[PDB]
């Protein structure tokens, strides 16, 4: 689903 | 509400191409992907910017760095910074921009397929955009939930605490006792299921249009530095025209430019003004603004 909210 | 161009250069010609694409494809719809840039004209204070009352209040409260206000671990250790930010940014404290109303206009003209937003101000919804056409990728204050057991809470309980002086005795779950917080996606948390599910459907929608009219995806006011939202642009079909209205070329538009990519360095409100003019909907637009 894209993973957790982050800057990476 | 008044706007002006970012530089001496005119963007009217580039904007005109967009209007031309729509004129040629009268039965096509547009998908918008937007960020904080479209709400700057609304006066929403940037928590990351010094010189903003919010930034300094958070600093005074010992917040280690801006984004710690959207960190679950920090929140659990000290919820005051987040409550303080909530008090200042709570929906209803601001009014939609000219660009937000442009979305409403497109909806009225039935040319709006969807608007994916990273903003938590919910100004798209406040402006009248229908729930079915909005994807609030980073959540909103419309719902509250216990970070421990997930019990649902009406948003009013949390909101009522924001009007107290000082803000204390934060909302705790009456089942497991953990902190209750607005359904805002914090860094480190997954986005709501509706995000990926809807993009899955709109992705198929985009591709099947390439083989019929020709859709259009417009990215506006985002630095495309926050994932997974930032992954959307690159996932747009190669054959679907991408438009970027941002003060700077960013993300995939910078890393992997496409021949048909149309970059428009312009303020979102000025962009909206110029697009309505080229589309010939000044009359209807003026009506919405005066509504
Ligand atoms: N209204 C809000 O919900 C809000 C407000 C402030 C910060 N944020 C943070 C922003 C954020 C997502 O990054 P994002 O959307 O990319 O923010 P961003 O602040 O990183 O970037 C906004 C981008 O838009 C550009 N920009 C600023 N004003 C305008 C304008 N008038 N017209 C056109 N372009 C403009 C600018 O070049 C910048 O790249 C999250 O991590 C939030 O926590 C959200
Ligand atoms: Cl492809
Ligand atoms: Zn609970």
């Amino acid at each position: 689903k894209g993973g957790a909210k982050r800057h990476r | 509400m008044a706007s002006m161009s970012v530089s001496t250069a005119s963007t009217e010609m580039s904007v005109r191409k967009i209007a031309a694409h729509m004129k040629s494809n009268p039965n096509a719809k547009v998908i918008f992907m937007v960020g904080a840039g479209i709400s700057t004209s609304c006066g929403i204070p940037d928590f990351r910017s010094p010189g903003t009352g919010l930034y300094h209040n958070l600093a005074r409260l010992k917040l280690p760095y801006p984004e710690a206000v959207f960190d679950v671990d920090f929140f659990q250790s000290d919820p005051l910074p987040f409550y303080t930010l909530a008090k200042e940014l709570y929906p209803g404290n601001f009014r939609p921009s000219k660009f937000h109303y442009l979305l409403k206009l497109f909806q009225d003209k039935d040319v709006l397929k969807r608007v994916y937003t990273q903003n938590i101000d919910t100004l798209e919804r406040q402006a009248g955009v229908k729930d079915d056409l909005i994807i609030e990728a980073h959540g909103s204050f419309a719902h509250c939930h216990c970070i421990g057991c997930g019990k649902v809470y009406p948003p009013q309980v949390f909101k009522s605490k924001l009007a107290e002086h000082p803000i204390k005795d934060f909302v705790k779950c009456d089942v497991c006792g953990e902190l209750v917080k607005p359904a805002i996606v914090f860094f480190g948390e997954d986005l709501p299921d509706s995000f990926s599910e809807t993009w899955l459907n709109d992705s198929e929608w985009l591709r099947e249009k390439i083989t019929t009219q020709q859709p259009l995806v417009i990215v506006v006011g985002t630095s495309l530095a926050v994932y997974p939202f930032a992954s959307l642009p690159e996932e747009i079909p190669r054959k679907v025209k991408r438009v970027l209205c941002n003060l700077e070329t960013v993300g995939d538009f910078k890393a992997n430019k496409r021949p048909t990519d149309l970059i428009v360095h312009q303020y979102s409100d000025e962009f909206a003004e110029q697009l309505v003019e080229e589309l010939g909907w000044q009359e209807d637009f003026e009506k919405i603004l005066t509504a």
